[PDB]
RNA sequence: GCUAGUUGGUGGGGUAAUGGCCCACCAAGGCGACGACGGGUAGCCGGUCUGAGAGGAUGGCCGGCCACAGGGGCACUGAG
RNA sequence: GAGGAAGAAGCCCUUCGGGGUGUAAACUCCUGAACCCGGGACGAAACCCCCGACGAGGGGACUGACGGUACCGGGGUAAUAGCGCCGGCCAACUCCGUGCCAGCAGCCGCGGUAAUACGGAGGGCGCGAGCGUUACCCGGAUUCACUGGGCGUAAAGGGCGUGUAGGCGGCCUGGGGCGUCCCAUGUGAAAGACCACGGCUCAACCGUGGGGGAGCGUGGGAUACGCUCAGGCUAGACGG
RNA sequence: CCGAGGGUAGGGCCCGUGACUGGGGCGGUCGUAACAAGGUAGCUGUACCGGAAGGUGCGGCUGGA
């Protein structure tokens, strides 16, 4: 199952700072702010040039961590987009953020994908009233991505809830907070966002 | 002889029956000589049936008998109202 | 249909039946050049009526004999010689191809 | 390794028996292993993969050489005495450091005899017997 | 000669990298209507049915584009590239779905066909196909 | 080549020859050893390497390459093998299969292990 | 200004009495991602000069290459003497299918989307000044009608 | 280079039925470098796998046809 | 899972100042895979009996292997991680040991006292209930080249003629319509593949619908090119 | 009558193997033929001879002067 070790090294080794932890990668105690130069070692070595190979693989080990996915879920995504209709790109990025916990962790119910995963599991979220505890689900447009209402009265969800009363979620999304729904109404656009990704990169790489 | 009875599909614990008219001795699932619709037992979508009633007709005049649970689900969808 | 093919007497000397060959062409599946093949048929003459040279047509059949399942439909063209030597000048090169 | 236990017997006077179970601290027959031998301990799958106090005593008193005559036919001895060292774990093949001659070593005459006469008559094998050589020196 | 068709454009070919004004080939309806294609299409000026020793031709007036800048001076070609595609060692017959497309569009590949001596964009559109004859850019 | 040529003649499909035929196409065979030595192998190397001539169960006799620091092979060892040609030696296609029948792992071994057929150390 | 990157570096060798002198040499293409594509291959006694020469002559040579959505308007074959370069054009979801030295020449002509095959030798040098040839051969309807 | 039921014919047996399928007689034919005869290997197709494609490669499971039921030969009963 | 130090211990590295593993662990709290109780199926409505007419339509009854399982509800413990690689190709670097030994190896090659190429270690890269290897097929291989190759010197022009079969074959008009092209029609089973929707909490799996193509049979049609037949030329070829 | 097949006799094709023998591929002894005009220009088809590379005749090629 997914990568559960240390989780600082990554973005580390990664030249950016994911965005994994949640609640401490704003903190100055993350280890970006404080060593950004790569894990282990060889870190404060004078870096070489970085072949082409490189390149893409470094790039799209970005990605595939970001999502905290697996290679094999990861590469099937990938490449059910090449032959959806259009662009590879997006319809990507795009499926890989139609996803379920992903989702959840867009909406802020959980801190990091990390603990949106948890929260799938254990059924603490649903989907249009019915329990879903499948990290996977395909969320396609239309969707009612409510919390267990039996889950509502627990410590995690109202804490990170209270603290959405008025940020913005992305355009495609509708947080009607306090009744602790959300909404997915568009599968994004290509400028609809921004992670550190060339997003033809991964292209690139299993053009190979 | 000539006959109209279901030949499963589907998979394990999905039945998916494809109610059809074939040649007795073939296989349950055999090459059939004529779709004439399908029929889900379990209900898992509101078409569970759909007898093709123009057809179902024209079997049963040249020679098709059928299974005791065939007109089961074709007198269902009455091919037999007079 | 009954299958209907056309050809040249190549060989009378049977007894009410006659030897007549048959090309047809087409195109080679990878090379797309037109290509000839010919294939010689058994065909009933009953009225023991067609010669050599005679260009003919044959019907489909029922078999008459083994080998023989077509007969003459009409004769179309007569006295064709040029394409029975165009086959005894192949048939007779033979003797030079053996060892 | 795992193994099915398909039925089990008990041997009688005059007949085999069928039994459907064999309480702790009783003996009987079992059929359907497969790779099982013996010396080893055997476990339901979900219990402590114990293994039982192996055995352990006395080491082969007799050495006689077998030479495997001629030649290319050598090794149908080589794969006969695999066959038997699980079948009786009380010889032992050993091959000379020098003089590169194929030891055969036991419990007495008596055991080298028959498991020789067998290594003969019911494997054919092309092959003499006797005195083992010498490591010599200078 | 075996394929006047090809000595023709192979005419043409030739006598373009050397910049001749114009070249005569010898004379057929069928080349004519394949030349009336080169010229209805930009790719010659034109061309006329003259005479040599009383033997019929057919002057061809090539086409180029200006002199251009640096050492090399020679203009760039309006025929740039011509060759045989069906050939009498090979014939190739297209059918309407099967007809190539010349250059991402920018060039063509007449062919006959049992309506006149098209072009491809022509047999689309009148939809046949046939002989595919040659193809130009 | 013209056209009729390849009508005529056509062209010759490529025919790959095995490299490990004693192996009848299975993917690894079983083994008696009838002679464990070792070898020296070819310029510009110089070693002693530990082989074992076997014979396999196709009947072929091949000799074999055995990977690793030491081994417990000898003469009746029953062996089990797979394909792989070893550079350095004339007549060497197949190695040993660490780990299996009579072939022992290696003692000492912690990285790689798996292809030296050593359990996991505790 | 324009983008640098080195495709090729590599140290070849004359000879002279008591032993062999060195030379190094690099192939390094130079662009903007916008349409002006370059290279040039300079070769000083010491890695960086010619590295840097090279790019001198890069920018000294220069290509068109006219995009279309950041593709070519059409599929073009040059053969640069036994090399062998074939570009092919792509829709917007594809990549740049390349080797790296038409790779590089394509990324900083600002193409986004190609279809490329190296037949022939496939020497990089060779390649390189081959893709070139060929993007110098691209033409858009205009010029082809302007022709015309 | 292949061929004496070999190729054709008349007549007859046989079959649900055509036929050198089998039998008598007569003719002297039939096939072959477009590869006969012979030797090797192989159950065939829907498909499957690969490939940009053209192409290669392959036929387990599933569906269809074939063929065999320890090696052969036979016939019975029967719509079969 | 969230928090958790300018960052414990041990180990690794060091120019001996420090660097690394490392927020990783400990530690705080939050959730709660397993398990424990409680309920508990869809798959099964016909065959039959009853009114009717043994028909149409109506009504009534029996029957579940898997299964006390799936799922639903209550309670509820931090709860397996492993394999390959880190000279180049190819992503990942140091110390020690070894000293053409032991070994590695897919190819190039590496090992003869300072080995990022063997062996261990720390660190690193990649995958993850899997990771590697062996065998085989297609790919890379435009290296049997139809798409899409070649033969002066790299493998490759026959020692040279003459000619059989074969392949190919000038310019004009016409008949035929064999190739070739066009439309219609039949066939091209079901599964599969493909696009859409939907059933299992997702997916794999599975159901419904759509779209069909090649290829062949049949009918109609076109006539340029290829063919064929008929006639004419004189630029090829032959002859005086 | 045919007929499984059994037998008798003579052939043909393949596979395994064989005292001994032929060269071939891989890992010291004798000469120095080739590579510089390689110290006799080289190679060549053939022929005869010589421990060996080779030499020599005839004729050929330049990929030699
Ligand atoms: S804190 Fe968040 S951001 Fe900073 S390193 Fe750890 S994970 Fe990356
Ligand atoms: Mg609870
Ligand atoms: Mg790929
Ligand atoms: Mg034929
Ligand atoms: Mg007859
Ligand atoms: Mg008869
Ligand atoms: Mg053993
Ligand atoms: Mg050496
Ligand atoms: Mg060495
Ligand atoms: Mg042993
Ligand atoms: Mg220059
Ligand atoms: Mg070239
Ligand atoms: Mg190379
Ligand atoms: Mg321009
Ligand atoms: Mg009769
Ligand atoms: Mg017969
Ligand atoms: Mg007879
Ligand atoms: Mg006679
Ligand atoms: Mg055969
Ligand atoms: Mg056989
Ligand atoms: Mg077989
Ligand atoms: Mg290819
Ligand atoms: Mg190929
Ligand atoms: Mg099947
Ligand atoms: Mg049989
Ligand atoms: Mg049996
Ligand atoms: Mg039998
Ligand atoms: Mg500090
Ligand atoms: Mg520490
Ligand atoms: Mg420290
Ligand atoms: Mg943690
Ligand atoms: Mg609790
Ligand atoms: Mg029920
Ligand atoms: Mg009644
Ligand atoms: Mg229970
Ligand atoms: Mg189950
Ligand atoms: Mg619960
Ligand atoms: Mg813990
Ligand atoms: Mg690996
Ligand atoms: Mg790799
Ligand atoms: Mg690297
Ligand atoms: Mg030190
Ligand atoms: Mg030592
Ligand atoms: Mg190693
Ligand atoms: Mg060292
Ligand atoms: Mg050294
Ligand atoms: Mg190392
Ligand atoms: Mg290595
Ligand atoms: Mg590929
Ligand atoms: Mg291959
Ligand atoms: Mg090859
Ligand atoms: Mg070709
Ligand atoms: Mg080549
Ligand atoms: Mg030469
Ligand atoms: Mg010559
Ligand atoms: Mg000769
Ligand atoms: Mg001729
Ligand atoms: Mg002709
Ligand atoms: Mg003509
Ligand atoms: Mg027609
Ligand atoms: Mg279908
Ligand atoms: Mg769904
Ligand atoms: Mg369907
Ligand atoms: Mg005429
Ligand atoms: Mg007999
Ligand atoms: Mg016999
Ligand atoms: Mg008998
Ligand atoms: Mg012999
Ligand atoms: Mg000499
Ligand atoms: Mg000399
Ligand atoms: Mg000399
Ligand atoms: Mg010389
Ligand atoms: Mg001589
Ligand atoms: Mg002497
Ligand atoms: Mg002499
Ligand atoms: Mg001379
Ligand atoms: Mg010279």
């Amino acid at each position: 199952g997914r990568y559960i070790g240390p989780v600082c090294r990554l973005c580390r080794r990664e030249g950016v700072k994911l965005y994994l932890k949640g609640e401490r990668c704003y903190s100055p105690k993350c280890a970006m702010e404080r060593r950004p130069y790569p894990p282990g070692q060889h870190g404060q070595k004078r870096a070489r040039r970085p072949s082409d190979y490189a390149v893409r693989l470094r790039e799209k080990q970005k990605l595939r961590r970001i999502y905290g996915i697996s290679e094999r879920q990861f590469r099937n995504l990938f490449e059910e987009a090449s032959k959806k209709k259009g662009v590879t790109g997006s319809v990507f990025l795009g499926l890989l953020e139609s996803r379920l916990d992903n989702v959840v962790y867009r909406l802020g119910f959980a801190v990091s994908r990390r603990q949106a995963r948890q929260l799938v599991r254990h059924g603490h979220i649903t989907v249009n009233g019915r329990r879903v505890d499948l990290p996977s689900y395909r969320v396609r447009p239309g969707d009612e991505i409510a919390v267990a209402e039996k889950s509502r009265n627990l410590e995690l969800i109202r804490q990170n809830l209270e603290a959405m009363k008025g940020r913005k979620v992305g355009p495609w999304l509708s947080l009607d907070v306090e009744g602790m729904k959300g909404k997915f109404l568009r599968l994004p656009d290509r400028e609809d966002l921004a992670l550190p990704v060339n997003e033809q990169l991964v292209i690139e790489f299993y053009s190979r | 002889m000539v006959k109209i009875r279901l030949a499963r599909f589907g998979s394990k614990h999905n039945p998916h029956y494809r109610i059809v008219v074939t040649d007795a001795r073939r296989k349950r699932d055999g090459k059939y000589i004529e779709k004439i619709g399908y029929y889900d037992p379990r209900k898992t979508t509101p078409d569970w049936l759909k007898v093709d009633v123009e057809r179902a007709r024209y079997w049963l005049s040249v020679g098709a008998q059928p299974t005791d649970t065939a007109r089961r689900l074709l007198r269902q969808a009455g091919v037999f109202r007079q | 249909p009954k299958k209907v093919l056309t050809g040249v007497v190549v060989s009378d000397k049977m007894q009410k039946t006659v030897t007549v060959l048959v090309e047809r062409q087409f195109p080679h599946p990878l090379y797309g050049k037109v290509i000839k093949r010919s294939k010689k048929y058994l065909a009933h003459d009953p009225e023991e009526k067609y010669k050599l040279g005679d260009v003919v047509e044959i019907i489909e059949s029922r078999p008459i004999s083994k080998r023989k399942r077509f007969r003459v439909l009409r004769l179309v063209e007569s006295g064709r010689m040029d394409l029975v030597e165009k086959y005894l000048i192949r048939r007779q090169n033979y003797e030079s191809l053996s060892k | 390794r795992k193994e099915r236990v398909a039925r089990l017997l008990r041997m009688h006077a005059n007949h085999r028996e069928e039994v459907e179970e064999l309480k702790a601290g009783d003996l009987g027959a079992v059929v359907g292993l497969k790779e099982t031998i013996t010396g080893d301990t055997l476990v339901g799958e979900d219990a402590p993969r114990v293994i039982l106090e192996s055995i352990e005593v006395p080491e082969p008193v007799i050495d006689v050489a077998i030479e495997p005559k001629t030649k290319a036919d050598q090794e149908k001895l080589s794969q006969a005495l695999a066959r038997l060292a699980e079948e009786d774990p009380t010889f032992r093949v050993s091959t000379h450091p020098e003089t590169g001659q194929t030891i055969i070593s036991g419990m007495g005459e008596l055991h080298l005899e028959i498991i020789v006469d067998r290594l003969k008559r019911e494997f054919k094998v092309d092959a003499n017997v006797g005195k083992p050589q010498v490591a010599y020196r200078e | 000669l075996t394929d006047p068709i090809a000595d023709m454009l192979t005419r043409i070919r030739n006598a373009t990298r050397v910049y001749k004004e114009s070249t005569d080939v010898p004379a057929s309806r069928f080349k004519e209507e394949i030349l009336r294609i080169l010229a209805r299409e930009g790719f010659i000026k034109g061309y006329e049915r003259v005479d040599v020793d009383g033997k019929p031709y057919l002057r061809v007036y090539l086409k180029y584009g200006p002199r251009r800048q640096g050492p090399d001076p020679r203009p760039e070609q309006v025929i740039h590239h011509i060759r045989r595609i069906s050939k009498p060692g090979r014939r190739v017959y297209v059918g309407v779905k099967e007809i190539p497309r010349v250059r991402r569009g920018l060039g063509i590949a007449i062919l006959s066909t049992s309506k006149g001596v098209l072009t491809d964009r022509e047999a689309r559109k009148l939809g046949v196909g046939g002989e595919l004859i040659c193809e130009v850019w | 080549p013209t056209i009729n040529q390849l009508v005529r003649k056509g062209r010759e499909k490529v025919r790959k020859k095995s490299k490990v035929p004693a192996l009848k196409g299975a993917p690894f065979r079983r083994g008696v050893c009838t002679v464990v030595r070792t070898v020296t192998p070819k310029k510009p190397n110089s070693a002693l390497r530990k082989v074992a001539k076997v014979r396999l169960t196709s009947g072929y006799e091949v000799t074999a390459y055995i990977p690793g620091e030491g081994h417990n092979l000898q003469e009746h060892s029953v062996v089990l093998i797979r394909g792989g040609r070893v550079k350095d030696l004339p007549g060497v296609r197949y190695h040993i299969v660490r780990g299996v029948y009579d072939a022992a792992g290696v003692k000492d071994r912690k990285k790689s292990r798996s292809k030296y057929g050593t359990k996991k150390p505790k | 200004d324009f983008e640098e990157k080195m495709i090729l570096i590599r140290r070849t060798a004359r000879m002279q009495a008591g032993g062999r002198r060195f030379r190094f040499g690099a192939l390094v293409v130079v662009g903007d991602r916008q349409g002006r594509v370059g290279l040039g291959f300079g070769k000083a006694p010491e890695v960086p000069l010619a590295v840097q020469k090279a790019g001198y002559y890069a920018r000294r040579n220069m290509v068109e290459v006219p995009l279309q959505n950041g593709t070519i308007p059409h599929e073009i074959e040059v053969e640069f003497g036994a090399s062998k370069i074939v570009l092919k054009p792509a829709a917007p979801g594809t990549g740049v299918i390349a080797g790296a030295v038409p790779r590089a020449i394509l990324e900083l002509a600002g193409v986004t989307d190609i279809l490329t095959k190296e037949l022939g030798s496939r020497n990089p040098i060779n390649i390189a000044y081959a893709t070139m040839e060929a993007l110098r051969q691209l033409r858009t309807k205009a010029d082809v009608e302007r022709l015309r």
